[PDB]
C-alpha cells in the first residue's frame, strides 16, 4: 500500500 | 453548492 | 510512470467496508470508504482530491483519495477518508476560525 | 487516475492543484467555500504551499487560474499517520478564491447520509496514468  | 456551470460529461 | 498534464476523471462505485476488508482487512477503518476495484484506481498524486457522488442534482463530497494498491492496481480498491465521519469536525474548525 | 479519462475543462469547478514552491503538482484538493480548501492530512501541506484554482492543464499558460496563498494549515487532529485514518486537512486561505465559471464549491454531506455500496461515483485528479 500506498499514500496516494 | 456542487452545480458546475460547466456540467462534467463522463 | 506517466504523469498527466489535463485533469483526469473516472467513474466508479462505492464499496462497503465489510468488503473491502476481503482486500485490505484491518487497515480498512470506519472513517475510511472504498471504492474501485472497477477498472480504474486513483493513483499517486490523486491524494486529496475528491471522489463526489450525485445526490438530489447536486455533487457531494463523499470520499477523500487516501491510499491504495501501491501499484494503483484496478481491480483492487481505493480506500478514501470518508467524509461523513469527518464533518462535524470540519464545520467545527470553520466556524471557530 | 489509471484509466479515466480526460474532463471537460472546468466541469469539476471545486478541483485544486496542491504546488509545492517548485511548482510541482503534489495532491488535490476541493474547495469548500471561498476561503477553505479541504484536502488529505497525509499530503503534509504547509503554509509554503500553494492551491492553483482554475486549472485543467497543467502545460497551459493561457488559462486563468488562481495561485492561492495559504494561511493556516488545520490538520484534524483524529488524524492518525500510523494507520492513515481521518486523513483529512482544511486550508484557510489568506485570499479569497474569486469564484467563477471554472472555481466553485462542492457540497458536503450531512454526518447522517446515506451512500450505500454500488453507488457509482465520480473521482477527479492529475496522478498517474500509468503506474
Amino acid at each position: 500500500s500506498w499514500p496516494w | 453548492c456542487g452545480v458546475p456551470a460547466i456540467q462534467p460529461v463522463l | 510512470a506517466n504523469t498527466p498534464d489535463r485533469l483526469q476523471q473516472a467513474s466508479l462505485p462505492l464499496l462497503s467496508n465489510t468488503n473491502c476488508k476481503k482486500y485490505w482487512g484491518t487497515k480498512i477503518k470506519d472513517a475510511m470508504i472504498c471504492a474501485g476495484a472497477s477498472g480504474v484506481s486513483s493513483c499517486m498524486g490523486d491524494s486529496g482530491g475528491p471522489l463526489v457522488c450525485k445526490k438530489n442534482g447536486a455533487w457531494t463530497l463523499v470520499g477523500i483519495v487516501s491510499w491504495g494498491s501501491s501499484t494503483c492496481s484496478t481491480s483492487t480498491p481505493g480506500v478514501y477518508a470518508r467524509v461523513t465521519a469527518l464533518v462535524n469536525w470540519v464545520q467545527q474548525t470553520l466556524a471557530a476560525n | 487516475i489509471v484509466n479515466g479519462e480526460e474532463a471537460v475543462p472546468g466541469s469539476w469547478p471545486w478541483q485544486v492543484s496542491l504546488q509545492d514552491k517548485t511548482g510541482f503538482h503534489f495532491c488535490g484538493g476541493s474547495l469548500i467555500n471561498e476561503n477553505w480548501v479541504v484536502t488529505a492530512a497525509h499530503c503534509g501541506v504547509t503554509t509554503s504551499d500553494v492551491v492553483v484554482a482554475g486549472e485543467f492543464d497543467q502545460g497551459s499558460s493561457s488559462e486563468k487560474i488562481q495561485k492561492l496563498k495559504i494561511a493556516k494549515v488545520f490538520k484534524n487532529s483524529k488524524y492518525n499517520s500510523l494507520t492513515i485514518n481521518n486523513d483529512i486537512t482544511l486550508l484557510k486561505l489568506s485570499t479569497a478564491a474569486s469564484f467563477s465559471q471554472t472555481v466553485s464549491a462542492v457540497c458536503l454531506p450531512s454526518a447522517s447520509d446515506d451512500f450505500a455500496a454500488g453507488t457509482t461515483c465520480v473521482t477527479t485528479g492529475w496522478g498517474l496514468t500509468r503506474y
